[PDB]
């Protein structure tokens, strides 16, 4: 019989009704690597800790790649002012460090 | 003076709280509850119990015929045999040949034992709630009885007055229609006594275990004597309690929720747990000794020895404090991170303390207030070896108190690194519009 | 009775008196009866006066 912190009664035969409640001892220990963390925490509760786990790498996936739709469109706004005339000197701060594409000719 | 609050509906656990009159010392106070009966108010319909088919003794005409009247008896049957010729002992009872009459009545009645087992239908109603309370407050020692849990009505115990508010909750375990067979309790349906279909349970419906009139229907039948027998039979269906007896499922007092104990002589519903109930306590005011005469501890210092999960007091925690005079003063944790296992200590000019304390958080944060003095006390506490225990807990545990300090890092990195990886983004295209505007000019 | 489910014999005949339409009733949950006549009044509940 599964008992939760709620408690559960039983009677047997003609005995008396004997009552037991469920302690939160688990498995897992909660102060260790992020593999220790999430053991413990889905013997603890394993209805909660299995959503959370999927809407953290749901928002860090759509986070992502709203960023580099916003990266990428910025170093596509980097290239089209300079690349259209090469005689232009491009400065030394845009080659590397501002956007990625170095300086040449 | 009057202290008003909210207390929980839990049997087991005291509830505490300090008191603080102004310009006197504080007091502490315990109320426990022993008791907490819901008694609705029922109203019996009828009874019902197996029935017992008496036959007298029939008629036998020799030679002739005798009809019978309607008899205002409950499943009254008549049926008139012709020809019938009995034999007795030394010899033939009769004389006319194949001319005859028998009469064999019958008649359906409550058994001898419909006194003793017999279920008893009723219909409840919304009625009173009482509760049976415990209080002791300052050096008073514990004092208890009955109160009713009704806003209106006040009930003084000692030299105080307590009013015990409404319940929150207007749950009752029972349903509109109840069966009391002895001992148990089954919520069920009744044929509502017009009705009875002779083999489930309402064959016989009595309205009171002594009254005169009786419904009864069994699909009672006469059958016809073979052979010059002189005996009246009868074929009926069997009895409808007696199989009820047999296929009925739980009763009421496994099947109900919170765990509530279900009594019988008021039909009660003991000791359940749902909602909570409000408090309101008159405090005599001689209970108060002024603030002056009461020692004043200073610098408190307060560690926490060990701690653990577990639901009974299973953290010590030591206090270094100092103070003017020697004397006693209560202690009292006001948040609901942990509760306290004394009520108050002997104090002495600059010594220590200890405290046993109950909490569900891996790292408490409470505070406790000492001779009207604050101190705040953390620490980190530890998973427990037992995995099954024959008691309540003793805390509350609350939505944030299994996430530790290792997990609430990875939550802040988790949430602060990406959400900053868009503020990175959104003030790229902030920067080349920019830009591409100070080409234009 | 009236409920439509109990029947009852009129001479050889067989009622059965349905169920009203409607739910009303006259009095309030708290009455109090003085003499021959029913007030439709509050109560102090015991414990206040």
């Amino acid at each position: 019989f599964t008992v939760t912190g709620e408690g559960l009664e039983y009677t047997w035969g003609n005995h008396p009704p004997k009552r037991v409640w469920a302690q939160e001892s688990g498995e897992g220990n909660p102060h260790g690597w992020p593999h220790e963390v999430v053991v413990y925490y889905y013997n603890r509760y394993p209805l909660t800790t299995i959503i959370g786990l999927c809407t953290c790498v749901a928002i860090i996936m759509v986070s992502c790649v709203t960023s580099v739709w916003l990266l990428c469109r910025t170093r596509n706004l980097c290239i089209t002012p300079y690349k259209l005339a090469p005689n232009a000197q491009v400065p030394i701060l845009l080659a590397l460090l501002c956007c990625i594409k170095p300086t040449r000719a | 003076y009057e202290h008003t609050a909210v207390m929980p509906n839990k049997v087991g656990i005291p509830y505490k709280a300090l008191v603080e009159r102004p310009g006197y010392a504080p007091v502490h106070l315990q109320i426990q509850l022993v008791n907490t009966r819901i008694i609705p108010s029922t109203n019996l319909e009828y009874i019902t119990c197996k029935y017992k088919t008496k036959v007298p003794s029939p008629v036998v005409k020799c030679c002739g015929a005798t009809q019978c009247t309607s008899k205002p008896h409950p499943d009254y049957q008549c049926q008139v045999f012709s020809g019938v010729y009995p034999f007795m002992w030394g010899g033939a009872y009769c004389f006319c040949d194949t001319e005859n009459t028998q009469m064999s009545e019958a008649y359906v009645e409550r058994s001898e034992e419909c006194s003793i087992d017999h279920a008893k239908a009723y219909k409840v109603h919304t009625g009173t709630v009482q509760a049976m309370v415990n209080i002791t407050y300052g050096s008073v020692s514990w004092r208890s009885a009955d109160v009713y849990v009704n806003g209106e009505t006040p009930a003084k115990i000692g030299d105080a007055k307590l009013i015990i508010g409404p319940l929150s909750s207007a749950w009752s375990p029972f349903d509109n229609k109840v069966v009391v067979y002895g001992h148990e309790v089954y919520n069920y349906d009744f044929p509502e006594y017009g009705t009875g279909k002779a083999g489930s349970f309402g064959d016989l419906q009595s309205r009171t275990s002594t009254s005169n009139d009786l419904y009864a229907n069994t699909n009672l039948k006469l059958q016809r004597p073979q052979a010059g027998i002189v005996h009246t039979p009868f074929t009926q269906v069997p009895s409808g309690f007696e199989r009820w007896k047999k296929d009925k499922g739980a009763p009421l007092n496994d099947v109900a929720p919170f765990g509530c104990s279900i009594a019988l002589e008021p039909l009660r519903a003991e000791n359940c747990a749902v909602g909570s109930i409000p408090i309101s306590i008159d405090i005599p005011d001689a209970a108060f000794t002024r603030i002056s005469e009461t020692p004043t501890v200073s610098d408190l210092e307060c560690k926490i020895t060990e701690c653990t999960y577990a639901f009974d007091f299973g953290g010590i925690a030591t206090v270094a404090y100092k103070s003017s005079k020697a004397g006693n003063c209560p202690i009292h944790s006001p948040s609901g991170v942990a509760v306290i296992k004394e009520n108050d200590v002997t104090l002495a000019e600059s010594g220590s303390f200890t405290f046993h304390f109950s909490t569900a958080n891996i790292h408490p944060a409470f505070k406790l207030q000492v001779c009207t003095s604050a101190v705040t006390c953390k620490g980190d506490c530890k998973p427990p070896k037992d995995h099954i225990v024959d008691y309540p807990a003793q805390h509350t545990e609350s939505f944030t108190s299994a996430i530790s300090a290792t997990a609430w890092s990875w939550i802040k990195v988790l949430v602060g690194g990406t959400s900053a990886f868009i503020v990175l983004g959104l003030i790229a295209t902030a920067v080349v519009a920019l830009v591409l505007f100070f080409h234009r000019h």
